[PDB]
């Protein structure tokens, strides 16, 4: 089971990703 | 009373279908009514594009009720601490609903009413002043 920690980091790294995909810098 | 709420549950009922209606063509009801379906369409997206990496990470959550909130807390606060953007807005509903279907699935119904609480009191006392600086969810809606 990994910790919450991680569940965030890979829940906004993703988050980030979608969001590059749509907006500007 | 009874008799008045048989009328607006008709109306709320009308309005629903309506408002689906008109967004399968584009359309819209109302400027909040763009604003619902282009946040499920948006978590819908994010949901699908990601879907390896987020079943992965919602896999992962250990739910009880005593520590549920120590748990969204802390999640929603790392999410956020670098700053906001809009994907992570999405990703942060996208989350709160993975938190309520994991809550109902381990019998945990009683947390769904509680983390909607918890997500709109972060959304007017966490996320208010981002949004609004940065044109408000009809922005949302246009990006």
């Amino acid at each position: 089971m990994r910790p919450e920690i991680w569940i965030a980091q890979e829940l906004r790294r993703i988050g980030d990703e979608f969001n590059a995909y749509y907006a500007r810098r | 009373g009874p008799l008045g709420s048989m009328s607006q549950s008709n109306r709320e009922l009308v309005v629903d279908f309506l408002s689906y209606k008109l967004s399968q063509k584009g359309y819209s009801w109302s400027q909040m009514a763009a604003v619902k379906q282009a946040l499920r369409e948006a978590g819908d997206e994010f949901e699908l594009r990601y879907r390896r990496a987020f079943s992965d990470l919602t896999s992962q959550l250990h739910i009880t009720p005593g520590t549920a909130y120590q748990s969204f807390e802390q999640v929603v606060n790392e999410l956020f601490r670098d700053g906001v953007n809009w994907g992570r807005i999405v990703a942060f509903f996208s989350f709160g609903g993975a938190l309520c279907v994991e809550s109902v699935d381990k019998e945990m119904q009683v947390l769904v009413s509680r983390i909607a609480a918890w997500m709109a009191t972060y959304l007017n006392d966490h996320l208010e002043p981002w949004i609004q600086e940065n044109g408000g969810w009809d922005t949302f809606v246009e990006l």
